[PDB]
């Protein structure tokens, strides 16, 4: 479980697409930004309190 | 804890209501989100009508998730590509020479000839789900992702999987036939062989899957208050560390 | 001279081609052939009983490798039998597509072979091509021990420090005189739809709301136009 | 839960070896509480992906591939319920993959490989959740451990000798609850390996102990056949509530 | 004969680089349609695949998964953006017109993995004697379908065609 169940699920796609409002009739807006995500490797050091 | 061994086609008896047999079978995911998703395919035990047509004992009409009522099988395979009936006929035995197996599904293809195009096939389907007002070009879109994301999820969710995923629908058919007619035995539903376990596994792997989502669901949140003001973002800010614990 | 045209000459002239099938572990070789791209010869055998097919690797190709060290080889050839399939039942054709949308046809298909292995190896180097055209540490994690890594702390904060930069740029507080520059900028908005949205006048113009009121409810009039939403017009009086 | 109304438990005789059977409360939750057997693994789980690239060079073809209508000749095979190619010769179909099963290639752990003749249907199954043990593999009605590998168990307490090494040698195997369907199983090699009076000498496997059946509180108690079938059942609740 | 008898040895050559692709059209031997007599065929891009576009009707149209956008958690939200048409670059099957274009039509369905565990290459026979290979890049399986038909009227004939079950074919095709 805590080896390959916690990276399985992170093997397909945690991040989701997300773009910016439009707002137009604000001068040149051109193209909204878009921001995105993204994760690689799950870590699980020792337990310490 | 302990479930019953799931993606196998299992044959029970269940003849106290209206029905005569059962062909339970689920379709879990691997390691992904496995919904469940139980195929309810069941005989009914009815006999005689009045002057219609008077063999409503030959009908299937499986109980096909989320559906409402139940809709015959034979429908679905119109829906795969396949509008002949040499081509079903394949899916369910590689060996048609034998007759005996002939008078049982010569009364269900009859069902087939009131549908003939593909296209019909997918209305029918999401006809009976719900009811998006009066345009038939929005129920075919939601029969597409439920005959491959939702109906048997295991053989593939992909767009070209209904190729491989009509052969395995005439397998679970034909199987259920064979208990049905006499040359098959029941399955024992206390057989240790056709049941399974569940122990810090799949367990485990559902509570760290739940509040997964509930992960992203509260940045996703934060996010969008993010396009309404106008900063820059914030990650560990969105990130929770009690909620999940 | 047409796009989607398919050029039917195969079809009238009988064209026999054949078909190989050959694995992953065959056709990595293949790709760095030596020249323009020959990879060996061909020995067939026919007797009056027996049909013996098999494909002899060349002597500059048994010598390269890919995506990894490949051992016993890299030294010398070894000898590739084919087995014969059968090809009755499903007709078997061969298009093709050039890069400038053109389409062709080749022919039909009448032989169809397999690459499969006899009496050359067992298990003991099958079982290691896979590890190594694979090398990877299966996803999983290869632990960390332990790390104390915190945050940076910039006496603030990141998101809000980028906005006071932006912010004292250009401030909302305009001052105001003459309403007749407002009035003038209507017509080349109210020119194209009817009505309009009391927010899509707010980024326009440069004015409160609590100043915007006073000229919609000189020249226009307010009418909830069956949105509930606050939809302001011109009068058509 | 799923599923009531007139259904009762009583024993099934898939619970020999892997579920004790002298081992439950003295309550309300008697046959409903399963406990597990004294030597009995668990299966975690696999993913068949290596397996499945063997299978297709041994001579194995493709659902979208050919037609199953001129293929009525061999013998179906399904991977996790779901179907992957057929063979034409069944016999050496299931015997190469048993003699690299225990040559150390194929993980004994989870890898089940179950042959039907009745149903003609080859079923494999490497999902977690199925109960799996050890047995004595019986090659020629004789036992294939020899005494030379007694020695080496010994050696344990003054160099290195696991019990990976043993399962390696070829000797010993996991058998689950599906592969034991079909295999034939012996009682001890010693009365059914005589040629003299035997019905029948073509076992396969054969059990480590005759008292691995017990559990853990079902072993405290001395002879447990020689006492009452439901009194045996009584110890299990007492040795747990008791005091040391 | 010469096919039991005659023992040959050519050259087998791979050529890296190409300029045209190369693809399997399987076609049905059940059918047995002669090669000799086509004339003419137009084979273009599917045009079914460009119909369908909006999608926004939910949970109006139903559902058992809450499949918005996946998360089955939260609901509305009117930004479903999720169902835009991408007639791939080359995932579109083929359409098959021979002889005009009823005269006879096929379609089927694109194969899903074509080099998952092993790959396909195509031998010819060259003039000089030698053999090219040729890398086959997908898979095609056409099915053959029937020219000029339209039952018409599917959602009004279907309710009182179950109901009772009494009735010909011959009295639909009629009034059409």
């Amino acid at each position: 479980f805590i080896q390959m169940s916690v990276q399985r699920i992170v093997e397909d796609a945690p991040p989701i697409d997300l773009q910016a409002e439009a707002q137009h009739a604000s001068g040149e807006v051109e193209e909204p930004p878009r921001y995105l995500l993204k994760f690689e490797q799950i870590y699980l050091s020792k337990p310490t309190h | 804890q302990e479930k019953m061994a799931t993606n196998t086609v299992y044959v029970f008896a269940k003849k106290d209501s209206k029905y005569a047999y059962t062909g339970e079978c689920r379709s879990c995911l691997e390691n992904s989100s496995r919904p469940t998703s139980t195929i309810w395919v069941s005989m009914l035990a009815r006999g005689g009508q009045g002057a219609k047509k008077s063999a409503i004992g030959q009908r299937i009409v499986a109980t096909l998730p989320y559906i409402k009522q139940e809709v015959p099988i034979i429908i679905v395979f119109r829906a795969l590509g396949f509008v002949s009936d040499r081509d079903i006929l394949e899916h369910i035995i590689y060996d048609f020479e034998d007759p005996e197996m002939m008078e049982m599904v010569k009364p269900s293809l009859d069902e087939a000839f009131v549908i003939q195009e593909q296209n019909v096939a997918l209305n029918f389907i999401g006809s009976r789900g719900a009811k998006p007002g009066v345009t038939k070009e929005k129920r075919i879109k939601y029969a597409k992702e439920v005959l491959q994301k939702e109906m048997l999820p295991h053989v593939g969710v992909s767009d070209f999987c209904e190729t491989k995923k009509a052969y395995f629908l005439g397998y679970m058919v034909h199987r259920l036939l064979l208990a049905a007619l006499g040359r098959r035995e029941l399955d024992d539903r206390d057989h240790y062989g056709n049941k399974r376990l569940d122990l810090a596994g799949p367990l485990l792997a559902f509570l760290f899957r739940g509040m997964f989502k509930n992960l992203l669901k509260e940045v996703r949140i934060y996010a969008q208050k993010f396009i309404d003001r106008g900063k820059d973002f914030n990650l560990e800010l969105a990130i929770k560390t009690r909620i999940i614990s | 001279a047409e796009r989607g045209e398919l050029d039917l000459t195969g079809a009238k002239q009988n064209t026999g081609v054949w078909l190989v099938k050959v694995p992953k572990y065959l056709s990595q070789q293949w790709a760095k052939a030596s020249g323009r791209g020959e990879v060996g010869k061909l020995r067939i055998a026919k007797t009056q009983g027996r049909t013996e097919v098999s494909f002899t690797l060349n002597e500059d190709l048994a010598n390269i490798h890919d995506i990894g060290g490949k051992p016993a080889s890299v030294s010398a050839p070894r000898e590739h039998p084919f087995v014969l399939q059968s090809v009755g039942g499903q007709t078997l054709t061969v298009f093709t597509e050039s890069s400038s949308d053109k389409l062709s046809l080749e022919g039909i298909v009448v032989q169809r072979a397999e690459c499969r292995p006899a009496a050359s190896e067992n298990y003991m180097r099958l079982k290691r091509l896979q590890i190594e055209e694979s090398s990877k540490p299966v996803r999983l994690s290869q632990q960390l021990d332990k790390v104390v890594t915190t945050n940076y702390k910039p006496v603030a904060n990141h998101q809000y420090n980028i906005e006071y930069e932006r912010k004292k740029k250009e401030d909302g507080k305009r001052a105001r005189a003459d309403k007749q520059h407002v009035l003038d900028m209507l017509f080349s908005a109210f020119e194209k739809h009817q009505y309009y949205n009391l927010k899509d006048l707010v980024d326009i113009t440069k004015q409160p709301v609590v100043y915007l009121k006073e000229i919609l409810k000189e020249i226009g009039v307010q009418n909830v136009k069956g949105i509930h939403k606050n939809t302001w017009e011109l009068k058509p009086e | 839960r799923d599923g009531k109304l007139a259904k009762p438990r009583q024993l099934h005789n898939t619970l020999w070896g892997m579920v004790c059977p002298a081992e439950t409360p003295e309550g309300h939750a008697v046959g409903l509480v399963k406990n597990l057997a004294l030597m009995a693994y668990i299966s975690v789980g696999s993913q068949p992906s290596p397996i499945l690239e063997f299978l297709e060079e041994w001579s194995m073809e493709n659902l979208e591939e050919i037609s199953p209508a001129a293929i009525a000749d061999a013998t179906k095979i399904f991977v996790n319920g779901c179907w992957v190619g057929i063979h034409k010769d069944p016999e050496q179909l299931m015997n190469t993959l048993r003699k690299l099963r225990r040559q150390m290639d194929i993980i004994v752990s989870e890898v089940s490989m179950i042959r039907d003749i009745r149903e003609r249907e080859i079923r494999i199954y490497t999902d977690a959740g199925r109960i799996c043990r050890p047995l004595l593999i019986v090659e020629k009605q004789k036992l294939l451990l020899k005494k030379r590998h007694i020695d080496q168990l010994k050696e344990r307490e003054y160099n290195n000798y696991s019990w990976q090494d043993l399962v390696a040698s070829g000797v010993v195997e996991y058998i689950d609850t599906l592969e034991e369907e079909t295999v034939m199983l012996a009682m001890t090699p010693d009365d059914l390996q005589e040629k003299e009076v035997a019905y029948c000498s073509t076992y396969t496997h054969c059990e480590i102990h005759p008292s691995m059946i017990l559990g853990v509180c079902a072993s405290i108690i001395p002879f447990p056949d020689h006492n009452q079938s439901p009194r045996n059942t009584y110890q299990s609740a007492m040795g747990k509530q008791a005091m040391g | 004969g010469p096919s039991s008898q005659n023992v040959t040895e050519y050259v087998v050559r791979v050529p890296k680089n190409t300029t045209k692709k190369y693809n399997i059209m399987a076609f049905n031997a059940a059918d047995k349609v002669n090669f000799a007599t086509w004339n003419q065929a137009r084979l273009e891009r599917d045009l079914s695949n460009k119909k369908i576009y909006q999608e926004e009707e939910m949970p109006e149209s139903g559902a058992g998964s809450e499949f918005n956008r996946k998360l089955r958690e939260e609901a509305r939200r009117k930004k479903y953006g999720i169902v835009l048409k991408e007639f791939r670059p080359e995932d579109q099957p083929w359409l098959l017109r021979v002889n005009g274009k009823s005269g006879r039509k096929f379609k089927g369905i694109k194969k899903g993995g074509v080099t998952e565990n092993t790959s396909y290459y195509i031998f010819t026979q060259c003039p000089d004697g030698a053999f090219e290979a040729f890398p086959v890049h997908n898979w095609y399986n056409f099915t053959p379908l029937a020219r000029h038909r339209t039952l018409t009227a599917e959602e009004a004939e279907e309710e009182w065609e179950r109901r009772n079950k009494v009735l010909n074919h011959f009295s639909i095709m009629q009034q059409r």
